[PDB]
């Protein structure tokens, strides 16, 4: 933004990714791993 | 609201009494439509008598109106008087007013009151001379309210045949032991709105009550003046301390100490709004003829308290001046300039303590020393 | 009722007492169309000193705070029926605080309905819709071709309450919303506030062409002040009236007391030349008698035009606009830095508005009036 | 005669809160915070004790003031007996209009505690006996309160049908009507039925907006209901009256 | 004074609005300077000035203080003579509103003008003049 009323959300528009992990960059945006449910 | 504001062309010359009766008789009933009935009722063609009832009627119910109409209500309160009514109804309504109820929202209803009441009494004399008599003659209760002190200042603020007139009665008042503080106090604490346009009156005043005796009298031309440069502006500041220097120096030995504690109150007060007017205070020290040694040591201590404050030794000016006429008093053979010098210099030392202070206040003792010896 | 036997039913309909002797009641409590959960596990006796009452985890973050409350309550409180009946007021209190927390729009009524209206209007017209679908924006267009805005905030139910109209344009604009209207309905109402304020614009944008517009700097539809450049080291500010902008506004001029003057007296004398038939520019040249500069050079003409003081621009608002009467100095300043500079000086003196000292860079006399 | 003892802290304090209060009549004071401490019995027995019914208005004011500013709010049954001893005895000594003074701390005190405030005063005032205008002016004014939320014009609407129904009551209900206050149609029934059961002008004028204003809700029953409760010609607005409901049909 | 502050009602628009209220007002006065002045002002404003924004609601305002007039024609002698000599200079500026002048001056006379040849007496003088228990005035100057 006292923290959220409602849930505001928007998808990204990639696929259904099971186990998502993040690396934050800070550099250049932000980089993460997926694993997608096809095993890409 | 709106057929009955066209009411008087719609009806002929012969069915306005029943009318008129009959809106007296929505009058009583209801309060919210005071402002438009009486608005037809003063164009419509009535008796009177009529109206001296309705007059009655409206101010009975003078506490229910709500705050917004108020004002247009004594409008109609204040032409509608006779020479010979003016006291009965001016006594009537300055009992029943309270300007405590009321109170932006409040503050803006009430500047327009007292505007409306500003033109009624400059545009017709009369009601003048009647309101400060309703005012004297009602000496016997000691609850008077924030009203009455207010009226008399605008009277004092507009015209000026009633200076003297209201001079005397501010007095009786005082020594009565009417007049007071608290009074004063919550005049200033609310109505500084409508007062600061009428600084001008207030000093013109304050300097005729220090002149005289009766230590409570001139207390409480202290409060005027310690109240008016607390809540005004800048302007009123200046001539207020304008006024006290001219007090100060003019003088007389009650009159002066007073003045000196007013000028202690008004530095611990606000230094910071006083030291851009310390140049009138010093310009005091070409005169010390008149002064007594106890006034010189508050004096002294005044002048030197203003002077360190830390951010305008860009005027030391003061500072090399005192130096200048501690030197000037403690070089004589005249123990009643030796004594002042003495006082002044030890007493400016004191406060310069809160290392150049420490060579100043050790060249400065030391040639004390040296002198007295 | 007056006894606590069909009152406790008619005030809390949903406490079921579960057990024979009514010391266990079980159920649901209402507050602004929602059952919470609840168990009230009673002593042997009447007595709130001492009662169980678990709750919905639904229940504990909704009195998430009043918890002091509400025991203390419980101590408090002479009856069960008065307790619920308090209970459901303090719950009341909590839901009406979270309002940005328990706020949803039916699908059924709302979308559907507000896709048949946008449709209705036409999609040349709307230019922005946000994702929650609360906010909306449209747009028109004036008979002299500008775009106007006006944005709408819809709650979850759009046609039973009015939608916050928010709109530029300078007067208050009122919107007569009933229940039947629509979008459609206030659009028609914002148009002809647009026709009516129609030679308001028409003025303001005159004057935005032809003449160097000064501090409304890119100028919003709201503003309705207009400080021109004219001559050098000069201004006029103008207000206009929206109602009557070809009536004459509230002028006044800025800059060098003896460069002033003519202007004033020659207005003064001219004035009732005037006429409301003409532009503001088209009355203002014959009646002041004078041509402006049409961006002479409006970024740096040639003035170092800082405070030569503090040697900026824009300090907070503030423009430089007091100057020197003098044609060697000519050193604009601002009222801020001119003022405190004067009331240090030994120099000045102060009646009742007004300052009079030394312009720092010519030691000439002028003046500053608050 | 109820032996009911105050609380040990109350019955010491007592002469604490009586000083404060006294001199409110010439940030709210922690004696205040004591009021949690009463059941609603104990309060009834304090608030007597404390003479709070002879407060001048400056003072009933000033005192709602500090109320208004007291940490967590009252409960429902404490703020009934203390909107009761504060208002009742005054506003039935009314025999002109209620002073602004007097209208304005009622006003700002209502906002708060709408319900409390509401159903302990509307009631009684309205049951009263002789009860005028002056008495009306005040119940008008607080139907009309922006700060009276459509909810809290709900629960109002719910206490004055439970009134008997007499020329005060039809003046009150009509100046809550006006705000437009959505009903369900089983609240909006209960008002058909107890509006359909009549030679006033202020029965007409509630008839009249009733059916104008929430036209959508009338059913054909509720249309035939008005229409035999308007049939004597002594009604005013008889004409109008024919209109709209020939426009209902 | 009225001729005197007029150069501010030429300009400030409120100011007239203002006054407006005030002339109206003083119309139904029961002094009887009232009207007299009221009437005055009333002439000031039609004299001096077209626009009273549109200019179709400038053209009616004005009609509505004419009609006021038109009542105020139908008085005592004082106001219909003070509304004469002014209804020259309105027309010798307002020419737009010329018509609602004449017709409402000539419908006056005809109250007292009889349109027939051979009747030698073709002015009703007696009617001109009305007597209120032997108090004998004049209204309408012919
Ligand atoms: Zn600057
Ligand atoms: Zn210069």
């Amino acid at each position: 933004r006292p923290e959220e009323g409602p849930g505001g959300l928007p998808p990204m528009l990639c696929p259904a990714s099971l186990n998502i992990c993040s690396v934050v960059s800070l550099s250049g945006g932000t980089k993460l791993l997926a694993l997608s449910a096809k095993g890409r | 609201h709106d057929i009955i504001t066209s009411l008087p062309e719609i009806l002929g010359d012969s069915q306005h009494a029943d009318v008129g009766k009959e809106l007296s008789d929505l009058l009583i009933e209801n309060t919210s439509l005071t402002v438009p009935i009486l608005d037809v009722l003063s164009s419509l063609r009535l008796d009177p008598n009529f109206l001296l009832k309705v007059r009655q009627l409206v101010m009975d119910k003078l506490s229910s109106i709500r705050l917004e109409d108020l004002p247009v209500i004594i409008k109609f309160i204040l032409h509608s008087v006779t020479a010979m009514d003016t006291l009965e109804v001016i006594s009537e309504l300055r009992e029943k007013l309270d300007l405590q109820h009321c109170v932006s929202s409040g503050q803006s209803c009430i500047i327009l009151l007292f505007d409306v009441i500003k033109s009624a009494i400059r545009y017709e004399k009369t009601i003048s001379e009647a309101w400060i008599k309703a005012i004297e003659n009602t000496a016997s209760v000691s609850e008077h309210k924030v009203f009455d002190l207010v009226m008399l200042f605008i009277i004092y603020s507009t015209n000026t045949q009633t200076k003297k007139y209201i001079d005397r009665v501010l007095r009786n008042k005082i020594r009565s032991g009417c007049i007071q503080e608290q009074l004063l106090q919550s005049t200033f604490s609310v109505h500084y709105l409508v007062l600061k346009d009428m600084c001008s009156s207030i000093l013109s005043l304050a300097q005729s009550l220090l002149h005289s005796l009766d230590q409570s009298i001139i207390s409480f031309g202290s409060l005027l003046y310690k109240y008016a440069f607390k809540f005004f502006d800048t302007y009123c500041q200046q001539e207020v301390v304008g006024a006290l220097v001219t007090h100060i120096c003019s003088g007389n030995e009650a009159e002066v100490d007073t003045a000196l504690d007013v000028l202690l109150e008004l530095v611990v007060l606000n230094p910071s709004a006083m030291m851009m007017n310390a140049v009138f205070v010093k310009g005091i020290l070409d005169y010390l003829d008149n002064i007594s040694p106890q006034q010189i040591r508050k004096l002294f201590y005044v002048l030197s308290t203003l002077a360190f404050s830390k951010q305008n030794e860009a005027s030391s000016h003061i500072q090399d001046d005192m130096h200048l006429v501690i030197r000037k008093q403690l070089s004589s053979t005249v123990f009643k300039y030796k004594l002042i010098g003495i006082i002044g210099a030890v007493t400016m030392a004191g406060i310069m303590a809160a290392d150049e202070q420490c060579t100043q206040v050790t060249s400065l003792l030391q040639l004390v020393h040296s002198c007295s010896e | 009722m007056a006894v606590t036997e069909a009152s406790l039913l008619r005030q809390c309909p949903l406490l079921l007492p579960q057990n024979r002797s009514k010391t266990v009641y079980e159920g649901f409590i209402s507050a602004q169309g929602r059952d919470f959960h609840l168990r009230i596990v009673l002593p042997e006796d009447l007595q709130l000193k001492n009662a169980r009452l678990l709750c919905s985890w639904q229940l504990r973050t909704i009195l998430s705070g009043y918890h002091r409350i509400v025991q203390q309550r419980m101590q408090h409180s002479p009856d069960l029926m008065s307790f619920m009946m308090e209970l459901k007021m303090l719950l009341e209190v909590a839901l009406k605080n979270r309002q940005e927390l328990y706020a949803l729009p039916p699908p059924p009524q709302f979308y559907s309905s507000l896709i048949e209206e946008i449709g209705t209007l036409g999609w040349d017209k709307l230019v922005y819709a946000d994702t929650c679908f609360s906010t909306i924006k449209l747009k028109a267009e004036d008979a002299s071709g500008r775009e106007h805005l006006i944005t709408l905030k819809l709650k979850a139910k759009y046609p039973a309450e009015s939608p916050d109209y928010f709109v530029d344009f300078p007067v208050p604009f009122c919107a007569s919303w009933t229940p039947q209207s629509s979008l459609i309905s206030i659009y028609s109402q914002f148009l002809a506030a647009i026709e009516s304020l129609k030679a308001f614009w028409d003025v303001m944008d005159e004057i935005d062409e032809k003449t160097w517009v000064l501090e409304p700097e890119k100028p919003p539809r709201s503003a309705t002040a207009r400080r021109i450049a004219l001559g050098n080291n000069v201004s006029i500010n103008i207000e206009v009236d929206p109602r009557h902008p070809t009536m004459l506004p509230e002028c006044f001029f800025l800059g060098a007391d003896h460069v002033v003057k003519p202007l004033g007296i020659k207005l003064s004398r001219n004035i009732h030349l005037w006429d409301p038939e003409n532009s503001v520019l088209q009355n203002l040249k014959d009646v002041l008698e004078i041509d402006f500069p049409a961006r002479a050079i409006l970024e740096k003409s040639d003035f170092t035009m800082d405070c030569g003081i503090c040697y900026a621009y824009q300090l907070d608002g503030t423009i430089p606009d007091q100057v020197c009467d003098n044609s060697q100095c000519g050193q604009p300043f601002h009222q801020i830095c001119l003022y405190e500079w004067l009331r240090g000086l030994l120099t000045s003196r102060q009646s009742f508005n007004i300052i009079f000292g030394e312009c720092p860079y010519c030691s000439k006399p002028i003046t500053l009036k608050m | 005669a109820e032996s009911l003892e105050l609380p040990k802290a109350i019955q010491d304090q007592l002469p604490r809160l009586q000083q404060l209060l006294k001199t409110l009549e010439e940030a709210p004071p922690v004696e205040l915070q004591l009021l949690h401490e009463c059941s609603p019995s104990q309060m009834d027995l304090l608030c007597a004790q404390l003479q709070l019914p002879q407060l001048s208005d400056l003072g009933l004011l000033r005192l709602c003031t500090w109320l208004l500013a007291l940490s967590p709010d009252l409960s429902l049954s404490n703020a009934t007996v203390l909107t009761r001893s504060l208002f009742l005895g005054r506003i039935l000594s009314l025999t002109s209009s209620a002073s602004r003074l007097l209208t304005t701390a009622l006003t700002s005190f209502c906002a708060k505690y709408t319900y409390p405030v509401c159903s302990a005063l509307l009631d009684p005032v309205l049951q009263a006996p002789g009860t005028g205008p002056a008495q009306t002016e005040l119940l008008c004014c607080l139907v009309k309160m922006e700060s009276l939320e459509p909810d809290a014009q709900v629960l109002m609407l719910g206490q004055i049908l439970e009134l008997p129904w007499k020329e005060e009551t039809f003046l009150v209900l009509q100046s809550l009507l006006e705000r437009q206050v959505e009903m369900t149609p089983e609240k909006f029934s209960v008002l058909m039925e107890k509006l359909c059961k009549t030679t006033s002008m202020a029965y007409a004028k509630l008839m009249l907006t009733v059916m104008t204003k929430y036209q959508a809700n009338i059913t054909e029953t509720q249309r035939l209901g008005l229409a035999m409760a308007l049939e004597p010609n002594t009604t005013f607005l008889r004409k109008s009256l024919k209109a709209a409901l020939k426009h209902l049909g | 004074l009225l001729k005197a502050v007029q150069p501010l009602l030429k300009v400030s628009m409120s100011m007239r609005d203002c006054l407006i209220l005030v002339l109206r007002k003083a119309m139904f006065a029961n002094q009887l300077d009232a009207r007299k002045s009221a009437v005055a002002g009333f002439l000031l404003l039609l004299k001096n000035f077209k626009v009273l924004y549109n200019s179709v609601a400038n053209e009616t305002f004005c009609l509505e203080i004419m009609d006021s007039l038109r009542r105020c024609l139908s008085q005592q002698a004082d106001v219909r003579l003070m509304l004469y000599e002014g209804f020259y200079d309105v027309l010798r500026r307002n020419s737009q509103l010329a018509n609602s002048v004449m017709q409402t001056l000539l419908s006056q006379l005809k109250q007292f003008y009889e349109p027939k040849p051979d009747l030698l007496p073709p002015l009703k003088l007696e009617a001109c003049i009305l007597t209120q228990g032997d108090k004998i005035s004049l209204q309408e100057p012919l």
